[PDB]
């Protein structure tokens, strides 16, 4: 296995019993690539020795997510998107592929509901969807004019995602239909959540801190919570979730469909990159950071 | 041959990609000195403790690798035009370190996006590193032809100037960098391309390098990438700027081993003239087909003159005006043995230095058939009247460097039923628009003068980096011999030239016409140059500060030729669309002395 690790720790992605994904890169040194490692244990993390497998990268690692159980698919620095295999008691990992489709840093990736195709947002202006099965990109949709900062696949309708970038645009797809895109209501817009119950309202988070939760038919309701970039909305997996934020503030704030602030954590102490809750205890927020920490919230509630 | 080089913006190990890049042939890297997700805070506690080394240490190369074989990159989430002062003060910050960082390093050249419609705060960040003692670097704008809001597809629930505006992002830069000569554009194609119209004034910049994406390639029936004709034109005029062209991107014919397309540009420069192969390398004020038109037209001329009866007897008396080293008294008495005439010739210069030449062709090869005068041809008292006098004291503009005031003084000695050579010329002048050349002309700031005295006198150039506006008008003709007393070389004129497209003014540039007999032309106006002719260059004439055109107007130019017994100069001004202040008044920057 990889003797160690890279300190910029960029994504973090619980699943159903409770395993722990890191997605680490060299976002500095001589080297750049980049590392994913499987922890089966959140709280053995960040060590490389108690890990469950990891795996080395030839290049960086900029967003990772779960496709079914038995696999991760990656979003890398070189302009690809690489589909991971677990071994069969997930000691080690193997490349399913990788393919090299984007002229640009593969910025966030996104598996549709059905787990069989993927999103791959990008810096490359062009959105592109994915066939994991066949393994090959079926789309490539150009619509945005600059960088695609977040994209969010929608929980419960396959062929429906989220599109944002830095043209300020917040763009729904819907691959059945021959003109997909479709236009939703000045700070520009950086990270986006579909509520997972009510699969027509989602979130975003804006450049300027400032949160909100807007209707697929609609209006901006919001709060003023971050000081700094909203890297990310993550819902947790209650029957009625709690909104988790997080920020390059190096703060950590969760929030309820109110938008009022329930708790605030500035134990970071520097960018705040993902945030997963735990299938195992749901008060439990999970925390990752380029300060190397790997951070166990427990909320409140 | 052509240069090239890769945009990688994902590099994990230097000596890895440039590795593998060199053995490709790519001449150098476009790379990234920090890592482009690897955001950064200064102002912000507690973020800006952050411990560690912020980029990959500079000694994993040699100093002769990162001055030649790298080109930098800005980190594309610097926004320092950003509406949001928290992300506009780190963003000015990161972009100071990242360019000294590309000084400490010795890079010859940084790419620098302009996408956005408003970049001031951009060239100020760049305007003050500048001024900072680090001239080994050069600045690359990367803008694009077609802009992304244009190119992109029209899939979204809503409607999708307009075409031009990838030029009025750049103009707006070097304006507020004072067209620093540090800064270029590598311009970024796309598989859309605009008119041709718009292409012209684009090369008009100091285009330096040009970014093609794979995407824009198709492939052919063997499965090797090509580009469609629209775009092959376009290369051709960009490899003659000399531009290094950059394969952005990643291999879309993932069989071919991205170096196939590189192996294009290596055939396209191979498969696409003498004036640009004579010239090379702006100057203030052995050509044999420029003499035989001369001897061709002489030849016409004693056929004309003499009757085919007279030959034996009729004495043609020639007056080589400005003889120099004798070139065309070789060709004046070539002429006589074309055309079996009897000639006697007076092979006139001034300058002793050349006389020394003449006297020893008369000795060695001519012998008593030319006569030398030594005394100049507006002193000397002549025994006999010329029935021709035949000269070059023409210049890139005609009547520049005295030939009227020489000519017109050396009429007194011409018969009534003569003739002159040339009979007469008329210079003409076109509107240009070229930041290349301006600044070229800026590059003559001189100490011990008027530092805008280098606007208000002309230069020679073979424009190459240069667009025109216009065909050229004639400015002022002149005919030999003034069939007339007294009037007088002192000439005003007025030239209205349209404008099709928004650019800027930063000069009118010279040609001539000249007939020498009738049907017999030397001439370097583009439209009718003469064949393999390249003596005489055009001629730049700056202004004061440039000027700034809308589409449909008249670019109104006016011209003074004014001289007295001392001095003879020019004189120039633009007035329409807007007044410009006269050029050269009363030859405090520019005169042909007589």
């Amino acid at each position: 296995a990889p003797a160690c690790m890279e300190r910029q720790l960029e994504a973090a992605r619980y699943r159903s019993d409770g395993a722990l994904l890191l997605g680490a890169s060299s976002l500095s040194g001589r080297c750049w690539a980049g590392s994913l490692w499987l922890f089966k244990d959140p709280c053995a993390a960040p060590n490389e020795g108690f890990c469950s497998a990891g795996v080395q990268t030839e290049a960086g690692v900029a967003d990772l997510t779960w496709v079914g159980e038995r696999g991760i698919l990656v979003a890398s620095d070189s302009g690809a998107v690489e589909l991971w295999e677990l071994d069969e008691n997930e000691t080690l990992i193997v490349s399913k592929f990788c393919k090299y489709e984007h002229d640009d840093i593969v910025s966030t990736v996104s598996v549709l509901s059905s787990g069989t195709q993927a999103v791959s947002g990008s810096k490359d202006i062009c959105i592109k969807v994915w066939d994991l099965a066949q393994q090959v990109v079926l789309s490539s949709y150009r619509a945005h004019a600059a960088q695609v900062t977040c994209v969010a696949a929608s929980p419960h309708k396959d062929s429906v995602f989220l599109s944002c970038s830095e043209d300020n645009r917040i763009l729904l797809w819907d691959t059945r239909c021959p003109k997909p895109a479709s236009q939703i209501g000045g700070y520009l817009p950086t990270s986006l959540a579909w509520h997972p119950q009510q699969s027509e309202v989602f979130v975003f988070g804006d450049e300027n801190g400032t949160v909100s939760l807007v209707d697929t038919k609609s209006c901006v309701l919001s709060s003023a919570v971050h000081s700094q970039c909203v890297t990310g909305l993550v819902f947790s997996p209650h029957s009625v979730p709690f909104l988790a934020s997080l920020s390059e503030d190096c703060s950590l704030a969760v929030l309820d469909s109110s938008l009022s602030e329930l708790f605030r954590s500035q134990a970071h102490r520097d960018f705040v990159r993902d945030a997963t809750w735990s299938p195992l205890n749901h008060s439990l927020l999970t925390t990752v950071g380029w300060d190397h920490q790997v951070v166990h919230h427990v909320v409140p509630t | 041959r052509v240069s090239s080089g890769r945009d990688l913006n994902c590099v994990p190990e230097i000596a890895d990609t440039l590795g593998a890049v060199a053995k490709q042939g790519f001449d150098f890297l476009c790379m990234p000195v920090f890592h482009p997700r690897f955001k950064r805070e200064f102002i912000q506690e507690p973020a800006k403790n952050r411990p560690g080394p912020q980029t990959r240490s500079d000694l994993l190369l040699s100093g002769r690798d990162w001055n030649t074989l790298i080109v930098g990159k800005l980190s594309p989430w610097i926004r320092p035009d950003s509406k949001v002062e928290k992300i506009r003060r780190n963003s000015e910050a990161a972009m100071l370190q990242e360019l000294n960082f590309g000084a400490y390093l010795g890079l010859p050249a940084f790419l620098l996006p302009l996408n956005q419609e408003d970049n001031t705060n951009l060239a100020r960040v760049l305007t003050n590193h500048i001024h900072t003692g680090h001239h080994s670097s050069m600045f690359w704008m990367r803008v694009p032809l077609v802009a992304p809001e244009d190119l992109r597809d029209d899939i979204i629930e809503n409607a999708p100037s307009g075409e031009e505006k990838t030029w009025m992002w750049w103009h707006n830069f070097r304006t507020l960098c004072d067209y620093s000569k540090r800064i270029a554009v590598a311009l970024e194609i796309g598989a859309d391309l605009p008119s041709n119209h718009v292409i012209d004034r684009w090369l008009g910049e100091p285009i330096k390098a040009a970014i093609l994406p794979t995407s824009i390639f198709l492939t052919n029936k063997k499965g090797f990438p090509v580009l469609s004709k629209m775009h092959q034109r376009l290369i051709f005029r960009l490899l003659k700027l000399e531009v290094q062209f950059i394969i952005t991107g990643t291999n879309h014919h993932s069989e071919k081993e991205f170096c196939s397309y590189l192996q294009y540009l290596e055939y396209l420069s191979q498969n696409r003239n003498a004036y640009e192969l004579f010239a090379k390398g702006l100057q203030s004020p052995k050509d044999p087909i420029k003499y035989s038109q001369y001897q061709q037209a002489i030849y016409k001329c004693l056929l004309d003159r003499v009757p085919e009866e007279e030959k034996d007897t009729n004495v043609q008396v020639l007056m080589v005006l400005g003889a120099g080293r004798g070139p065309l008294v070789n060709a004046s008495l070539r002429a006589a043995k074309q055309a079996d005439r009897r000639i006697k010739l007076y092979a006139v210069e001034k300058n002793p230095n050349a006389v020394v030449t003449l006297e020893n062709w008369q000795f060695e090869e001519w012998g008593s058939q030319v006569t030398v005068v030594s005394s100049d041809m507006r002193e000397w008292v002549a025994p006999e009247k010329a029935d021709i006098i035949v000269s070059e004291l023409l210049g890139s503009f005609a009547d520049n460097e005295l030939s009227p005031e020489c000519l017109d003084g050396a009429q007194h000695f011409l018969k009534d039923d003569g003739v002159s050579i040339p009979g007469e010329y008329t210079s003409f002048l076109a509107p240009i628009s070229s930041s290349k050349l301006y600044n070229e002309v800026r590059a003559c700031r001189e100490k011990d003068r008027d530092p805008e005295a280098q606007f208000e006198m002309p230069y020679v150039v073979r424009l190459h980096n240069f667009h025109q506006l216009s065909a050229p008008q004639p400015c002022f003709t002149f005919s030999h011999p003034n069939r007339d007393p007294m009037i007088d070389n002192n000439r005003y004129c007025t030239l209205e030239f349209p404008v099709e497209v928004n650019t800027v003014l930063h000069g009118f540039a010279g040609y001539f016409e000249t007939v020498l007999y009738q049907d017999i032309t030397l001439s370097i106006r583009p439209e009718t140059h003469s064949p393999g002719m390249f003596s005489w260059f055009p001629i730049l004439f700056p202004i004061k500060q440039p000027i700034t055109v809308r589409e449909g107007q008249t670019i109104c130019v006016r011209f003074w030729r004014c001289s007295n017994s001392k001095k003879v100069w020019y004189e120039w001004a633009v007035t329409a669309p807007v007044c410009s202040a006269i050029h050269n008044p009363t030859g405090r920057s520019y005169t042909i002395g007589l």
